[PDB]
């Protein structure tokens, strides 16, 4: 067991002394027992005469120079396997919601050299998630980055909820969310609506394992949190084979977190005050989130934008990651339309003919050249009148107001709240579905017909009822 | 001695470096041979920094400092209501010693994830603005915002001076204790605050923690923690706490002071690397408890002032990310007359309606919207308007007039639904816009005197049933008449 | 304990070790440290030595041995290297073992003077309508490709190196074009992806990447560009030609700020250090055209510079332009409506290239480029008249703008480009609908390919046309368009 003193405090900074060479190596953790729990440090620097430089993943009040430090031989470690769905588990592992401990398997490190070259899968494929609106128009990348924009009002939660469910049901994936400075209310909030709606059963089959750095934890802390819950989805990847999803709520928060430690470690600051290391940072997480030949894991990502300037170094490194984007917008939830996915404002990189076909593409093309179409008519139906407007130009406006109300789905959790049982709806569905409206197809069909269903078996058979 | 004790090796900005104190711990507090204290913020290997609560013309080179043993602590318990103490806990009103049940740190732990319940009882402020669109919950850390001389204090005053409806009652569940921080605010203002309390006998369910302008920084960065804790027995105790950070800008300063003169690194607008984390270590304390945990619950009203509307500076975003919400001020409201100053579209409650008495929620749920296509529309009311578009503008006139409140004069909830009720429903749109003040001032004193009835309905069971909308919708009608 | 040979580490921290001893060794050797890390040695000073880590400050301690190499950074180089995947210490990482090396260049070597080079004659063809007709490459010369994110930049490069298929698989060696693809802070996913396109077509044969991916060391990145300009160098010096594409030179101006702020250099303009212009400036002045004396050997560089929200004013933007001798701007606005390649013809410019560009597309492209920086003007300013003689302007400025739309993957041979240009400039598509003009190009190609294949022989041969050859392309045309 090897063994240091503490030689100095200086905030989340802990300075910590060892017998030569038998220094702990950069990025392992150390631990000093406490009066409540154990106060971990993430070894930083060498500074030189057997010293090493640390950042605290807790509180450093009390501490006193001369203290016990244990190094424990590696990285923080976190329990992997089946063990962690259902549970809520903190930056250093430990279970944080009063249930013991997570009997687990292994522990892997958080710290993880990411996939060789030759260990990279080498055709960019989709992800079917199984709701319209984005296998249509904004497809997900196996093994991808989707960058999530917009906060409540949006349903959010339930949208991150849906995806964990379709995943898991339709391709057999678990998923990991850690929430990266997540606000502690609305981590009590998440956990307890979770629970409501299936995707959480501490007594079934849990689909989803909960981490959180919140925000009230120091920089080291936040700064980590990503790699800890990412570690657990790529265990799934690594040993089981799973197409895996991993939510990071929030992205931004990990980059000012990044920003906060290097602060913190006297670095000097790059532009507009970031880190300097910024975009290693970010290429540290991200490159560890891929296809492999085992699986996959594909990571949704909570994406804020400072002063809504997109140029911020914060934004712009991270979109240089992004695979696709899902814009959730309060525009479209008060139309009435669920999940509320701007059908023009959400791009993917995949959207196109050599990775999803050349019928997909030509269906969702027009379907986006349709709803543009229309969109730009909307301030002459407000002012003229519904009637100024060309045969085919009357015939695609009518068609678009269809299109619009068939690309909302019921979702399966949500049905707790809604009553609504919901639907799953295949990619091949989706294309032919869409594929024959805009031939045309069910221009006698009303539009009520459209609202809140699947397939478009369902679309025949709600129609008959709005009438007969 | 040396372990125990140390000697002054420098001192000069309120830091003096000290050698020795080799078994102090970090953040303890000291005592120099003049008798003035300061906390060890710097344990490096030569020597430790320490932060002076005093003046430095009291310490000299070659002193002797001791230890205390303690982490910087405060008195808390019932014992500090109606007192005005300082960041220490100390007794500045002259009333003498204060009474503690115990004694609580200036730092302790938030609420985990466990612990807590999703936020669903109004913190009811009294101000028609407020509560009927930007509501507050108890747990809740709304964010109070906006730039000088706008009316911040003055809503989190009129909140404190609302509480006396329940305070003023023998059921302990419904009260609602109240901390005021007042950071770096000057002498004459806290005293003048404290007068007005007073006078409105809200002083008694108040307590007042004061680091004022000329008080020693680390005084005023350690208030705002201090009185958590002392807002923080209520909540441990299956009580309600509301604390009210006034202002956590000029303690992010004060917290700049010391890092500065520390010499830690710095980073934006030369904040540390720890200046957000001083801010969310702090605003995560408000929290609801759960069931298990006695349901207790403290309630943050921080305020922020913001430079010529800023909210993309460093502290501002902090804060604005941190909170579950803002109530926005602004200048150009206030001098058109619109006060409070809200800005509807730059403010919201994250947690919305789950913390909005029901009777309100029904007849603000339109009130929302009526003011949302006001403000798309508001530019038009500049001669050729379509019967639709100047429907809007009538109500929207109205409605905001109807939101126009006097300062010390919250409106009780059965008070405000009715006002509300008349508004949305178009009860106003004939009533001409310069009488819409005398109106509501009638309108009440025409409920209680022929009434009384409707209003206790609305007190007690907090909805609006089938029969009690039709019981409004013709008192209203009733009055209007006349 | 050899203290001349050998050092030990004294404290390591922001991708820095400091040695202790290494007393014999020179500045920017490669070290090796106990782990099988590498580093380079910086700064020599009185008592100590300054090393940058070529990976994870996490594999070198306080107190560990420190191993000399007597080498510069270096790297393997040669024809060897062809149809592999390395990363920027020369590391084979396709997987496919030890690299084939004729001998090591080092990562830094000065660029040829003022007497060793030749004006730009030859062309480098891309195969993309657009470039080929308005901004022509010559072999030897350095052109940027700029734009903002998303905007088909590597697109440009890519179809370029692809479309050196129809030389690389002749004899003729003074016409073979070896390629050099240089990923400086992409992800590894799009990387491997995009070799799996190389081989796909073919091209992998003649090409050769070198990666310092995302979550790569940031001096692993700074290096990347040089040693794969080193490589490069080799087919320019032994008399063949080569082209070298950077995507992209922005990241790694983003990786070189990294260690000079991480060493504690003042920060200047957007906190990127003073020298961050002669990173860039001695790179690409290893791109040239060289003499009659040295073989005639040519090094082509196509830098690629991401903008943020189009703005090409920026610090690092500016720099670049002002090394290269011109850049093909990719315009965003273009780009989302369609209009792929992106070119914005008013800020696009070869400063060179057309004493290089062949002579065949020179006379059909007959002002093309003038004249559609001038269609773009009008066209902005018609949103006050419906009137008579710019209203036919428009309808061929229209016609010139669909037929410059070109599919990714789909390069051209010069002899297909030249009539396509004819049949524009001549107003031969002013009679035809908008919406036809993309089927009107293969179908107009399924007639000279299947009929008149002997005029698409003669351009290939010559590079020209003679008068005869010009009235020949002439009757040929028109009589497509009536059917
Ligand atoms: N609702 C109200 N109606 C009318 N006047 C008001 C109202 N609220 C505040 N005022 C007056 O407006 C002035 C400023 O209000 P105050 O509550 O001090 O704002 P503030 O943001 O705290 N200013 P400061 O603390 O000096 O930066 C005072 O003169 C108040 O009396
Ligand atoms: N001529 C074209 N027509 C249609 N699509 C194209 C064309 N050229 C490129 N694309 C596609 O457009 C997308 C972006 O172009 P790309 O060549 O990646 O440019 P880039 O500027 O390198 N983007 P990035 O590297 O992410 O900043 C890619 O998915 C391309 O496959
Ligand atoms: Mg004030
Ligand atoms: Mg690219």
């Amino acid at each position: 067991p090897i063994t240091g003193k503490v030689t100095a405090v200086i905030g989340a900074i802990v300075d910590v002394h060892f017998e030569q060479s038998e220094l702990p190596a950069i990025l392992n953790a150390l631990e000093i027992k406490t009066p409540q729990g154990k106060l971990v440090l993430e070894v930083a620097q060498h500074l030189g005469e057997n010293t090493v430089r640390t950042i605290a993943m807790d509180g450093t009040e009390g501490l006193v120079r001369g203290e016990k430090v244990l190094d424990t031989g590696g990285p923080i470690s976190v329990p992997v396997g089946r063990e962690t769905l259902g549970r809520i588990i903190n930056v250093i592992g430990e279970p944080i919601d009063e249930r013991g401990p997570i009997k687990s398997k292994l522990r892997k490190p958080i710290h993880a050299d990411p996939p060789s070259f030759a260990e990279q899968s080498t055709s960019a494929e989709i992800l079917e998630t199984g709701i319209k609106v984005v296998d249509l128009l904004a497809p997900y990348a196996r093994g991808g980055k989707i960058g999530l924009f917009g906060g409540a009002g949006v349903g959010k939660t339930v949208f991150i909820q849906e995806l964990i469910n379709n995943i898991a049901k339709a391709h057999g994936g678990f998923s990991v969310f850690t929430g990266v400075g997540e606000r502690t209310r609305e981590g009590n909030d998440l956990y307890r609506e979770m629970k409501e709606t299936g995707v959480i059963n501490l007594e079934g089959e849990s689909k989803v394992a909960l981490v959180f750095g919140q925000m009230n934890e120091p920089p080291g802390a936040r700064a980590r949190v990503a790699l800890t819950g990412l570690t657990i989805a790529e265990y799934f990847r690594d040993e089981e084979g799973q197409d895996v999803l991993l939510f990071i709520d929030n992205i931004f928060r990990f980059t000012q977190a990044g920003s906060e430690v290097s602060a913190l470690l006297g670095r000097i600051p790059s532009a507009v005050g970031y880190q300097p290391t910024l975009a290693t940072d970010m290429g540290l997480l991200q490159e560890r989130i891929t296809t492999t030949k085992k699986g996959s894991v594909t990571s949704v990502q909570a994406v804020y934008v400072p002063a809504d300037d997109l140029t911020d170094p914060a934004p712009a490194t991270t979109f240089a990651h992004l695979d696709a984007t899902t814009v959730l917008s309060r525009g479209i939830s008060e139309l009435g339309i669920y999940p509320a996915v701007d059908p023009l404002d959400s791009k993917s990189r995949l959207l196109d003919a050599a990775v999803v076909g050349q019928e997909h593409y030509d269906v969702a093309s027009k379907v986006q050249e349709t709803l543009q179409t229309y969109k730009s008519l909307q301030d002459i139906i407000a002012i003229l009148g519904m009637d100024e407007l060309s045969e085919q130009d009357k015939l695609t406006v009518e068609r678009a107001r269809k299109i619009q109300r068939f690309l909302s789905q019921p979702f399966a959790v949500a049905e707790v709240f809604t009553g609504i049982p919901g639907k799953l709806v295949r990619l091949k569905d989706t294309v032919a579905s869409f594929k024959a409206v805009l031939e045309g197809k069910y221009d006698n069909i009303p539009e009520h017909a459209f609202y809140m269903v699947g397939g478009i078996e369902d679309v025949v058979a709600k129609a008959e009822k709005l009438a007969a | 001695n040396l372990n125990e004790t140390g000697r002054v090796l420098a001192v000069g900005d309120g830091i003096a470096r000290v050698f020795g104190l080799n078994n102090i711990q970090a953040e303890e507090l000291v005592e120099f041979s003049s008798g003035v204290k300061g906390m060890a913020l710097n344990l490096e290997p030569g020597q430790v920094g320490i932060v002076l609560f005093g003046s430095d013309r009291l310490v000299k080179e070659g002193e002797l400092v001791k230890r205390t043993g303690n982490i910087v602590d405060v008195p808390v318990g019932p014992g500090l209501l109606g007192r005005v103490v300082d960041a220490l806990g100390n007794p500045i009103d002259g009333k003498g010693p204060i009474d503690a049940a115990g004694r609580s740190r200036a730092q302790v732990k938030a609420p985990g994830i466990l612990p807590r319940r999703s936020v669903h009882e109004p913190v009811q402020t009294g101000l028609k603005a407020v509560d009927a669109l930007v509501p507050i919950g108890r747990g809740q850390r709304e964010l109070i915002i906006g730039d000088r001389q706008t009316g911040k204090t003055a809503v989190a005053l009129d909140t404190i001076l609302n509480q006396k409806r329940w305070n003023n009652g023998s059921d302990e569940s419904k009260k609602l204790y109240c901390v005021y921080v007042a950071v770096g605010q000057k002498r004459s203002t806290v005293a003048q605050l404290v007068q007005t309390l007073e006078q409105h006998d809200a002083m008694k369910y108040s307590i007042i923690v004061a680091a004022t302008a000329s008080e020693a920084a680390p005084l005023q960065y350690l208030a705002p923690f201090t009185a958590a804790s002392i807002g923080e027995w209520f909540r441990d105790n299956g009580k309600h706490a509301l604390i009210v950070y006034d202002d956590l800008s000029k303690q992010a300063v004060a917290y700049r002071q010391l890092s500065l003169l520390l010499r830690r690194p710095p980073g934006r607008e030369a904040y540390p690397g720890d200046v957000f984390y001083l801010h969310s270590r702090l605003l995560e304390r408000a929290a609801k408890l759960s069931e298990k945990e006695g349901s207790g619950s403290l309630t943050a009203l921080p305020v922020i002032e913001t430079q010529g509307g800023d909210v993309s500076a460093y502290i501002p975003t902090n804060v604005i990310s941190i909170t579950d919400g803002q109530i926005f001020l602004e200048a150009e409201l206030f001098y058109k007359g619109i006060r409070p100053a809200i800005n509807v579209g730059l403010s919201v409650s994250r947690v919305g309606s789950a913390a909005q008495v029901k009777a309100l929620k029904q007849v603000a749920g339109s009130l929302k919207l009526f003011l949302a296509q006001y403000r798309e529309v508001a530019a038009f009311a500049q001669s050729d308007l379509d019967a639709s578009t100047k429907q809007t503008l009538v109500r929207g006139e109205r409605l905001t007039q109807l939101l126009k409140q006097n300062q010390y004069s919250p409106l009780a909830t059965e008070e405000q639904v009715p006002l509300i009720y008349a508004g949305v429903n178009g009860h106003l749109d004939g009533i001409e816009l310069s009488r819409i003040g005398e109106f509501e001032s009638s309108f009440l004193s025409y409920l209680k005197s022929n009434h009384n009835e409707l209003l206790t309905e609305i007190r007690e069971k907090g909805e609006l049933s089938k029969e009690l909308l039709a019981s409004l919708k013709s008192a209203t009608e009733s009055f209007v008449a006349t």
